């Protein structure tokens, strides 16, 4: 027998920046959002799920400098929480 | 100690797993047993084009990419300086492969130049464009494409500008 | 003096359906998604941002029927969790 | 009881408002003084169309939402029929509003027929479109140019289709 699923769903996009804007990266640094992501990602991966995860890394691009960006998540049809569960 | 498969990434112990669950009820993914999952991850990184300036620093991108999706236990499959037709190709090469069975989640991970319309090719320029559109990433994953993947996360995660604009607005304090 | 800020940040929207797909709305009971937003907000608002509720309003469409939606959280640019606290 | 201000909304009590600013550090967004803001709320729905078929029961779309944004303590502005001229029009207005000065966060919601690009106004057809995009509503609330809500919530609800599909697959169990 068959049965209907939803064509799209589970999805979560993770931009570098806000639409018409640029996003940065160092030449020798890399980019600022990747190295940002790493960062909160090995930090909070074992505590928070994803989205949070990546409202925490929108959240430290919150104050602006000479070279400003902002993280945006796009278009998430996660229907529930997505943890690593780092280790496991 | 960064000496184990996770390296930097800090674990989840087995006491903080168990509050997780019941922090929240019957809505958290699903992960499947450690010992028989075939966890996969893409990253396309272009680096070297043909009209548009060199991506110097890319290399450390995708060495700290590559290390944190196998340290999180994906087996990262890393592709370089392609078209948005050789983009598409590789994507629809990963949505076919069997081991996404045996896995509960992915990750695609994209690093190149962009515009508001998309991800830039090797070949793009002004003059001829070579865009590959987030709609079509999203299309060739889903559950009518990718049906591997159906009710499992699939994280997308792009670097790239979306546009020429600052992001930035003047105010006083 | 004058202060850099971040030209679009603490946005949130939540569609109906995902995109090139339907969204259903019954002639008497009114639109499935709104009824079912309302509901969630009502419920979950004094407990949970409102990231949270919309990711629960997903979930409840997880089922699909003869009529299946599937609402997309989109373009969120909120750096912080955001709660009604209703009542205050 | 229901016979408050805020209805069939259950109510945050003050023991649960001080567990939630525990629970999570300075990372929620701050509330104004109940007694001093002026939170505000616009519903745009549109029923009546020259063209397409009439949306029958938008009308409990409007009496739910409005009675919900005012329970959580929003000023609630309603406009019917509009095109996306109209829309834009009353959009800026909304923007320009005083009151956002002395609130801490808006609730816009879009009610109305729709295709892939965006909403559709009172006087869409396929001959001559009359189309609203989700971008324009964006611009028009952001930092730039409504400068009274940088750093507040900025929620944006749209009831509409985003094509002609159902949306679904099948799949053998």
């Amino acid at each position: 027998a068959i049965k209907k699923a939803h064509i799209e769903k589970d999805f979560i996009a993770f931009c570098s920046s806000t639409p018409d804007n640029v996003s940065w990266r160092h030449p020798t640094m890399g980019s600022v959002f990747i190295g940002r992501l790493i960062e909160h990602m090995q930090e909070y991966a074992a505590s928070a799920d994803v989205e949070e995860i990546f409202r925490k890394v929108r959240f430290s691009f919150e104050q602006p400098d000479g070279r400003a960006q902002m993280p945006t998540t796009e278009r998430v049809t996660l229907t529930r929480a997505f943890y690593l569960f780092p280790g496991h | 100690t960064s000496s184990g498969s996770e390296g930097n990434v800090k674990l989840c112990s087995l006491e903080e797993a168990q509050r997780i669950w019941k922090q929240k009820s019957a809505e958290i993914y699903p992960i499947m047993d450690k010992s028989s999952r075939t966890r996969l991850a893409l990253i396309i990184c272009n680096e070297e084009f043909d009209s548009i300036p060199r991506r110097t620093g890319a290399e450390v991108d995708i060495t700290g990419m590559t290390m944190l999706l196998q340290n999180l236990g994906y087996s990262v499959d890393v592709k370089k300086n392609l078209t948005a037709s050789d983009m598409t190709t590789e994507l629809e090469a990963f949505a076919h492969r069997p081991e996404h069975k045996t896995s509960d989640s992915t990750f695609l991970v994209f690093m190149s130049h962009g515009i508001r319309e998309g991800i830039c090719g090797k070949k793009h320029s002004e003059q001829v464009p070579d865009i590959l559109q987030l709609n079509a990433i999203f299309n060739m994953l889903n559950t009518k494409n990718c049906p591997s993947l159906k009710d499992k996360p699939k994280v997308i995660i792009i670097q790239a500008c979306r546009g020429d604009s600052p992001g930035v607005v003047w105010f006083k304090d």
